[PDB]
RNA sequence: AUACAGUGAAACUGCGAAGCUCAUUAAAUCAGUUAUCGUUUAUUUGAUAGUUACAUGGUAUAACUGUGGUAAUUCUAGAGCUAAUACAUGCAAUCUCGACCCUUUGGAAGAGAUGUAUUUAUUAGGAUGAUUCAUAAUAACUUUUCGAAUCGCAUGGCCUUGUGCUGGCGAUGGUUCAUUCAAAUUUCUGCCCUAUCAACUUUCGAUGGUAGGAUAGUGGCCUACCAUGGUUUCAACGGGUAACGGAGAGGGAGCCUGAGAAACGG
């Protein structure tokens, strides 16, 4: 399969970015310097990225930065950054509910909830302890955030109000997520096992107890996903081994090692991008694309700087990646998918591209 | 320099092993320029295990990353650090361009530094290969004739040039000496036969 | 000593473990000035206050003050009550008033609710704090 | 700010308050604003020399005034207490001396009078490669002082050269010159010197009449011994 | 306290 | 957003004072550096004046003092292993002062078998029993001493004796 | 305790009240036919 | 539509319209800097090939590198101060009111008003080096025998004017640089004495 | 003036750009004062750096020439030039212990020693009342700083006639310290009626301790843990007032320069 890097640096791994920098007023006369082609103006951080999210319109993305802490907002339709905005603190995690770019959440690491609408900056709470994931229930608009301690912090929207809070038996939420089918919430434990919570009701659901045969060092679950059938659950841990659970049997049908023994950042499910049966499990180093029933590698993506979160653009073949480097690496596979709407003519360069293997 | 980095195959020139032993020394002058051109040259000639370590090689001869280099590409135990079963290819390669750099007069204060990170990657090497630096310094330094004769001084071999080729010699001992300390191999034709040769030379000369 | 989180230790203090000459830790101590004695259980103590007039980075200067101390309940710091007679020029007479202050005390001192203490101005420890107990009676 | 009232300029200039909208603000030099004497009010309004600023602009690009020994071309220069300036095409050395008034009076003085000058040494401390130095009122680094100077103390300077030739030390009995509070100007004797720590220290002084007065140590300047001033007094 | 500042109208005169 | 001024705050007898004007920019605060470990990142950050101030963001290496001999070495930082002042600094491997943290021991154990010619005159070899074991491991536990966030430096010093002891205890 | 926001407090918070409206239409599986599911979730 | 084609060998440049579209639509679908053919373009430019390197559009804006798409976008820009205006894609298109192209390489024929004809370069070096360089000028040859000189008449008056020669080796240069040593030396000197005369001071206090 | 040399448009560099209208506030404004050993500081003043070169490159372009688009702007693309105090690069000495005590100033064998800036660790320690202050040394560190590739006027002294050696007065630059112009916190004091205003404060820090983040910096200014504290009938807190007796530049949010601004600039 043809993976190709559309944007990102094209360094060794040992030299930094800020060198290339340098060395971009004595490369000029370089012909490849006026070839290379840019997909996003200004898709870049000072120093580093966060995380990275698409709105569901497909019309606009957001990206968080280390230096100086900012908000940049990309518009897919004119290619260049819709505006930047700081923040007072570094941002661990946020949340866009509205359908364009409009109103935001974002869960600082000063242990705040700042809520962003399109003029800026609305409001600002504090929850009782830090918090290291967020997510919004839709039906009910109540905003769910993740704790270093037990209690699983609640804020509901539409009262306005910090409603009671969930009590875990374990303490320490690493990643909470939902179902839109059924609603149900799984949250990510630091030991072996994952919870999972009625939404409607104020009633545990039950334990799954992740159990890993080849290695018996302690684990924590970094990250949960649902699938959009309401059946198939994601799992990542600590060790580098993602599990497939159908949600109705205890035992894990798929286990896949992706090798290196770090922490899975995050498991996105590509349905929509035709061929329904695959997903991707991003590790700080690889996001490896394998398919969920034969647990086969379809395409490996490894990029020359660590990466700290990853998204796919509904729809096609593109990934966004945040990584430690100045710019943010998006990839293309024309497999997978049709490239975007917007990069109508980036299959007319697909052999100008990089063509990583 | 940089026509024979252009040739196709440099390895079926008329005299292949000969220029390979020039670019050889070349690759250790202390010009950077032409170690690049040296080394560029000696990649003409296609070597698996050469062709694996290409990146670091430059991040050497180039001088602002020469400083994070050493501490990722020579240390002991390193994660990118050179294998073993190409320790022998590659190392040699490693020999000569840091002694160029230790060739670079200590002019400035950067300079300073620079020649003080040269010595202090030693202890990172393998005794065999510590030698093999000191060989290098001393190879310049013709004393094969004093010790074969009866420890007499030629007059030709009396000069300002002469003088100045020990007195580098000399200080890049004393700058090891000072880091290996204990650990600091000692050879009779590597090390010390030219520092005893160098001596004779200072009461020769002096007298003289 | 070591009751925190952190090791408490005198900045730019060093002890030589391997060398071992004596027992003791070696312990850095300033006069105050002003003929004020610095104590002997500062000099020969244990105790680690950054704050303190004789083992600390603070220095003593500006107004000498004296107060009675009211309160002792929190760490390090007790307030003091000043009293005066202030002149009311329209009757011609003397009114009593009084002002607390909040002062640093070292572990050095030892000090009760009733005592008169001297005071030194300093630089601002606290949001309130701005002196320091230099002689205790 | 960048512009002083006349009647907000402070007192000792002795000018008048209804001449004009604005005095001459001195500029940054080695005096403090306060007790300082701009080139500008010592050639017009003292001297009468000049008769507007164009007048003293012109006399200064002209080189004819030197301040310690140096031309100075500005006319808010802020000349100030034990400067000398010196106008070779008229043949006149000056000092600068509050009088009993407090104001600033212009005395004559001789060339070897002119040839040097008083500092008091406001502070004296180890630089860089360890070489001492003192700094006195008028902003003057002096390295390699000699060591018995101390602060307090004041050292004689010649302007040529720019060195050290003498000092006193501050003690009983010395001369003393007041250049601060209700006292400015009043020369007098040390009788005792009152320290408080920690506080501004009180210096008690004699006048020839017997009479005694109390002033800070930071408007102190001794001068010289009882009945041998250094300089030439009003 | 004492303020030791000087006063500009102590000086001057008031015999007008 | 981020400022110092006391006029937000309560007065000393608790009463609320109304804001007396906007924030100032000569009274003006600026975010934490959360300093992290990986490849060497650091930010310029013009200051008031013509002062300059290094922002580290992110940090491997680190110049390290070994005071009981006396000598320096430059070596990489492991990870954080304990931090008095909060322990999410600890879990988020943040670089701050005072942050105890994890130290390669390979140029400090070639030092000492150069200089005394003993595999880590015998009695001056002779060392600490702790730290022997430290570098049997071949990771040796060191305290930040630099300040990260405003020099871009994270010099520290080897821990030892009562020091060593303590944090081992809390450890 | 209650300081710097580390107890929680359920009053009522002005500016967040109705930052949203809830989706009337509810989660695409029925009522009924989401609660089985959960009965027997993982058995 | 209109050609604004450049060769730079010459420096001569000159334009081009066409009524027919076959060439237009030959052009179509392309990126700025791909070459085309020049038999394509018309019996003409039959040999030529041509480089793109930029146009405007029917509404006057100009074509930017680095977007790839066949319409108008509002991008943000720089003449730090930044402004967004709108900018017309990299990909030649119908709504191209002009394209600007490069002669990379000439053909069988030559064109009447570029391969025919020269503009020279309108000014000549001025630093000495460059000068040196111009003519392969030896280190023992000096520069200032081959200034370039223009020849200028006003009226009956004539004069020839030459460049001022910058980063020449003149006695001034090394008279300021040997009074720097000097001068460097001398306060050497003073700071010896003061320090030799602070010894003796003390000598004599102790 | 055969490099140019007077004047000099344009352009590149350098310096500086820091009245009005609304509201209203009781010693939180302001006035006086103290401290900054807790601090930044353009400029002025004085000091302060022996550690290819008879002068490197475009890795460079403006102004300028020429070709065009657009209804159109302090709107624009293509091609071709040329400079710096703009941009990157960069180069056979001095001082000590001093035998011989040879000559008794004196020479002198040999042994030695020899930047600055940041950070960390360690050692010693003239100034103030007081310091971990000044300063010095050692071992390392640095996106390791700086240590004249600059300009005007004059053409002197020597000779080893080579335009050979050696040079006078200034301007513009540069490290550190002090000084000055300021700034920011900061001590104590300072005429209304008041209880028909008796509790206020912890009310997303209230009082203090320890550690960290921010900060020219001290400091709950902010953050993690810990103790329940702090003012007040000696009037806290609240209310009224002839308390004219401090804010914005269409409205809120974020950011950029500078020594100095959260700028009447962008």
């Amino acid at each position: 399969v043809s993976v190709y890097q559309v944007s990102g640096t094209n360094v060794s791994r040992s030299l930094p970015d800020w060198i290339a920098k340098k060395r971009k007023r004595q490369l000029k006369n370089d012909l490849e310097y006026q070839n290379r082609v840019e997909l996003i103006q200004d898709f870049e951080f000072s120093e580093a990225s966060n995380k990275i999210k698409v709105s569901r319109d497909g019309q606009y993305c957001m990206a968080t930065g280390t230096y100086k802490p900012q908000i940049h907002v990309y518009d897919f339709a004119n290619l260049s950054l819709k505006f930047d905005r700081h923040t007072d603190a570094e941002n661990v995690d946020f949340t866009i509910l509205s359908d364009d770019w409009t109103k935001s959440v974002h869960l600082q690491n000063d242990r705040s909830i700042q809520f962003q609408n399109k003029g800026g900056l609305h409001y600002t709470t504090r929850i009782p302890k830090f918090g290291r994931s967020l997510v919004y229930n839709k039906v009910n608009c109540d905003l769910y955030v993740g704790a270093s301690g037990n209690e699983l912090y609640r804020l509901n929207l539409e009262k306005g109000r910090f409603l009671n809070p969930f009590k875990l038996d374990t303490e320490g939420v690493n990643h909470v997520s939902i179902n839109e089918v059924n609603g149900l919430l799984a949250a990510g434990t630091e030991t072996n096992v994952v919870e999972f919570w009625d939404p409607r009701s104020r009633s545990r659901v039950s334990k799954l107890y992740l159990e890993n045969n080849i290695d018996n060092r302690p684990f924590q679950v970094t990250t949960t996903s649902f699938r959009n059938d309401g059946l198939t659950f994601a799992c990542g841990t600590s060790n580098g081994y993602s599990y497939i659970y159908d949600l109705r049997t205890s035992e894990p049908s798929i286990i896949k090692d992706q090798g290196y023994g770090f922490d899975i950042k995050k498991i996105i499910w590509l349905d929509n991008v035709g061929t329904e049966n695959k997903i991707v499990t991003c590790d700080k180093r690889i996001a490896k694309i394998w398919d969920r029933l034969d647990g086969k590698a379809y395409a490996s993506m490894e990029p020359s700087v660590d990466i700290n979160d990853i998204e796919h653009v509904p729809g096609t073949g593109m990934f966004f990646t945040a990584n430690e480097s100045i710019p943010m690496h998006t990839y293309y596979i024309p497999s997978l998918g049709p490239s975007p709407r917007w990069c109508s003519f980036l299959d007319s360069i697909t052999e100008e591209l990089e063509e990583k293997p | 320099l940089k026509t024979l980095s252009k040739f196709k195959n440099i390895k079926n020139v008329y005299s292949a092993t000969e220029l390979h032993d020039h670019l050889m020394v070349l690759l250790g002058s202390r010009n950077t320029d032409v170690q690049k051109l040296a080394l560029d040259a000696l990649l003409a000639y296609k070597n698996p295990t050469l062709n694996k370590y290409r990146d670091n090689l430059k991040n050497l001869l180039d001088d602002t990353l020469f400083k994070d280099e050493i501490t990722t590409f020579l240390t002991e135990n390193g994660s990118q650090s050179i294998k073993a079963e190409d320790e022998k290819v590659v190392m040699p390669y490693v020999l000569r361009i840091f002694f160029g750099r230790a060739q670079v007069p200590p002019t400035s204060g950067q300079k300073r530094s620079r020649k003080i990170a040269v010595i202090s990657v030693l202890p990172n090497f393998k005794k065999p290969y510590i030698n093999d630096f000191l060989s290098l310094a001393s190879e310049r330094l013709d004393y094969n004739y004093f010790f074969g004769n009866s420890h007499q001084i030629n007059s030709s071999k009396a000069t300002l040039k002469t003088i100045r080729r020990m007195t580098g010699f000399v200080n890049i001992v004393n700058s090891t000496l000072s880091v290996l300390r204990t650990n600091f191999p000692l050879h009779t034709n590597s090390v010390l036969q030219p520092l005893i040769y160098s001596i004779a030379m200072a009461y020769y000369v002096l007298d003289t | 000593v070591q009751s925190e989180r952190a090791f408490q230790k005198q900045p730019h203090i060093f002890n030589n473990p391997k060398v071992k000459t004596s027992k003791r830790t070696k312990r850095w101590y300033k006069n105050a000035g002003l003929g004020f004695k610095t104590p002997k259980t500062a000099i020969e103590g244990s105790y680690i206050d950054k704050k303190c007039p004789f083992t600390g980075l603070v220095s003593i200067r500006g107004k000498i003050l004296t107060g009675t101390v009211v309160s002792t309940k929190m760490h390090r710091t007790i307030v003091i009550r000043r009293a005066y007679l202030h002149y009311i020029p329209k009757y011609n007479r003397y009114e009593k008033r009084h002002k607390n202050v909040p002062v640093h005390v070292s572990p050095a001192f030892r000090v009760q609710v009733g005592d008169i203490v001297t005071v030194g101005q300093c630089r601002p420890i606290s949001k309130t704090v701005r002196f320091n107990v230099v002689k205790v009676s | 700010k960048k512009h002083l009232k006349r009647l907000a300029a402070p007192h000792h200039w002795l000018l008048d308050k209804l001449s004009g909208c604005y005095a001459p603000r001195p500029s940054a030099g080695p005096h403090k604003l306060r007790e300082s004497l701009p080139l500008i009010v010592f050639l017009r309004n003292r001297l009468k020399y000049a008769l507007n600023g164009r007048e003293v602009k012109a006399i200064l690009m002209q080189r004819h005034v030197k301040v310690d020994g140096k031309v100075r071309t500005d006319t808010t220069y802020p000349a100030g207490f034990m400067d000398v300036i010196t106008l070779d095409a008229t043949n006149e050395n000056f000092r600068l001396v509050y009088d009993v008034k407090g104001r600033f009076a212009v005395h004559r003085i001789t060339d070897e009078e002119a040839s040097y000058k008083l500092g008091k040494v406001k502070k004296v401390q180890l630089g860089k490669k360890g070489v001492p130095y003192v700094v006195t009122h008028d902003g003057r680094t002096i390295r390699y002082p000699d060591p018995n100077i101390k602060v307090n103390d004041t050292v004689k300077i010649d302007l040529a050269s720019g060195k050290i030739t003498d000092f006193i030390k501050f003690d009983a009995g010395k001369l003393v010159y007041v250049t601060g509070g209700r006292n400015l100007g009043r020369i007098g004797t040390i009788v005792h010197k009152e320290r408080h720590d920690g506080g501004f220290d009180l210096v008690h002084i004699k006048d020839s009449l017997d009479n005694t007065f109390v002033t800070r140590l930071n408007n102190v300047f001794v001068i010289g011994e009882q009945g041998k001033p250094y300089i030439s007094l009003p | 306290h004492f303020e030791d500042r000087f006063d500009a109208r102590e000086h001057k005169d008031r015999s007008n | 957003g981020i400022s110092r001024d006391s006029r937000h705050k309560r007065s000393a007898t608790g009463a609320k004072r109304a804001q007396f004007r906007k924030k100032r920019k000569f009274e003006l605060g600026r975010q934490p550096a959360n300093t992290k470990i990986g490849a060497k990142r650091i930010h310029s950050v013009r200051t008031r004046g013509g002062n300059k101030k290094y922002r580290a963001l992110r940090i491997e290496t680190g110049n390290f003092s070994w005071a009981s001999e006396g000598i320096s070495k430059k070596t990489r930082i492991a990870g954080v292993v304990y931090h008095p002042s909060n322990n999410e600094l600890v879990r988020t491997n943040t670089l701050t002062k005072a942050a105890i943290v994890q130290i390669d021991a390979t140029p400090f154990r070639q030092w000492f078998e150069a200089h005394y010619g003993q595999t880590l005159r015998a009695a001056s070899a002779k060392i600490e029993s702790s730290v022997e074991s430290q570098f049997s491991a071949g990771r040796l536990y060191a305290c930040i001493s630099s300040r990260p966030g405003q020099s871009g430096r994270c010099d520290g010093y080897i821990l030892e004796g009562e020091e060593l002891a303590f944090y081992l205890r809390r450890l | 305790k209650a300081s710097k926001g580390r107890k929680l407090n359920y009053s009522v918070q002005d500016p967040i009240a109705n930052y949203e409206a809830p989706i009337t239409s509810g989660y695409k599986w029925s009522d009924d036919q989401i609660d089985e599911f959960f009965a027997g979730l993982l058995g | 539509m209109k050609l604004n084609i450049s060769y730079p060998v010459n420096g001569s440049q000159k334009t081009f319209e066409i009524d027919d579209e076959h060439r237009i639509r030959v052009f179509f679908d392309k990126r700025i800097g791909q070459e085309v053919d020049g038999e394509a373009v018309g019996d003409e430019f039959k040999g030529y090939v041509f480089k793109i390197s930029g146009g405007n559009d029917k509404q006057g804006f100009p074509m930017k590198q680095g977007v790839l798409l066949p319409t108008r976008i509002k991008l943000l820009l720089t003449k730090g101060e930044r402004k967004r205006k709108s900018v017309r894609g990299a990909i030649v298109g119908p709504d191209l009111a002009v394209l600007a192209l490069v002669i990379v390489k000439k053909g069988e024929q030559e064109l009447e008003g570029l391969t025919d004809t020269t503009v020279p370069k309108r000014l000549g070096p001025k630093r000495a080096n460059n000068i040196r360089k111009f003519f392969g000028l030896s280190k023992e040859d000096d520069v200032r025998d081959f200034v370039i000189r223009r020849e200028v008449t006003k009226g009956e008056k004539t004069y020839t004017k030459a460049p001022k020669i910058q980063r020449l080796v003149t006695p001034q240069r090394l008279q300021r640089k040997r009074h720097q040593r000097a001068l460097k030396v001398r306060n050497a000197q003073a700071q010896r004495e003061a320090a030799a005369e602070y010894a003796q001071l003390l000598a004599k206090r102790l």
